[PDB]
């Protein structure tokens, strides 16, 4: 879906189902990455 | 909060719990501090959605009608301008809610305290988290309100490479990390309360805890510090 890696995030916002922002990498514009962020899904730069 | 104890009835009067409604129900999603009779202390994730938000005051068992809540509609929702939605470890993790109305202020429903401008706690001051989060990583939600002595680790310490590193930045406060007790999902938003000089103060609003679990050791649960926040909230208030 995506050429790249996500990026760890090591730290998790205290929430219970956090609003996701994302779901696919096609949701992200250029090197879209949907990935697991702070707190839901985020489009990062890959790795 | 994982490794607490259930909070006596009346123990911390300014705990509120923030509920998005849920089909025809109602949700339990985060803490809050009532800091007015019309004003909420919460964290900015928390209410940085699209939901239909309300606050209970008085509460103490989720499931019970206790006779000592109150239930209100939140009119107004203010996030810091400096929030950005994605990035917790940037800071500025920090809302006030406006109530549809006044609470009557009782034994049960009081105002939180919040500090002076810029008061810094020293390495292992005496806090207490109280919250209906999670009683253990990947467990469930706490029925009764719950509390854990949690102490802050000072800035210097909590920055340190085999604490957060980087992570944690001077706006914020580190609390516990003795993998004993710590905040969990669903504690965010909601009180750090802590002596100082023979009074309480609510120093935290509950942020974020480690990916790898809530109660890890060395990973203290990391709070929005209060104190960095005060002319913001004395501007908002002042004004809306």
């Amino acid at each position: 879906t995506k050429p790249g890696s996500c990026p760890i995030i090591l730290i998790r916002c205290a929430m219970l189902n956090p609003p996701n922002r994302c779901l696919k990498d096609t949701d992200c514009p250029g090197i879209k990455k949907c990935c697991e962020g702070s707190c839901g899904m985020a489009c990062f730069v890959p790795q | 909060v994982v490794g607490g104890t259930e909070a006596q009835r009346n123990s911390w009067p300014s705990q509120i719990s923030l509920q998005y409604r849920s089909g025809s129900s109602w949700a339990h999603t985060c803490g809050g501090t009532l800091i007015r009779q019309n004003w909420v202390m919460t964290a900015a994730h928390c209410v940085d959605r699209e939901l239909t938000f309300r606050v209970v005051v008085g509460e103490h068992n989720l499931n019970q009608n206790n006779g000592t809540e109150q239930y209100v509609g939140v009119q107004k929702i203010v996030v810091h301008p400096y929030w950005n939605t994605d990035d917790v470890a940037a800071g500025y993790d920090i809302a006030l809610l406006r109530l549809a109305q006044s609470v009557t202020l009782n034994s049960y429903v009081q105002l939180g305290v919040l500090p002076r401008a810029g008061t810094i706690l020293a390495n292992n001051s005496p806090c207490y988290i109280t919250g209906w989060g999670l009683t253990r990583t990947n467990g469930q939600l706490a029925q009764t309100l719950q509390q854990a002595y949690l102490p802050t680790v000072d800035y210097a310490i909590c920055s340190s490479s085999s604490y957060w590193g980087s992570t944690v930045k001077n706006s914020m406060v580190c609390a516990g990390g003795d993998g004993v007790r710590s905040g969990c999902q669903g504690d965010s938003g909601g009180p750090l309360h802590c002596l100082v000089n023979g009074q309480y103060a609510v120093h935290g609003v509950t942020s974020f805890v480690s990916r790898l679990g809530c109660n890890v050791t060395r990973k203290p649960t990391v709070f929005t510090r209060v104190s960095a926040y005060i002319s913001w909230i004395n501007n908002v208030i002042a004004s809306n």
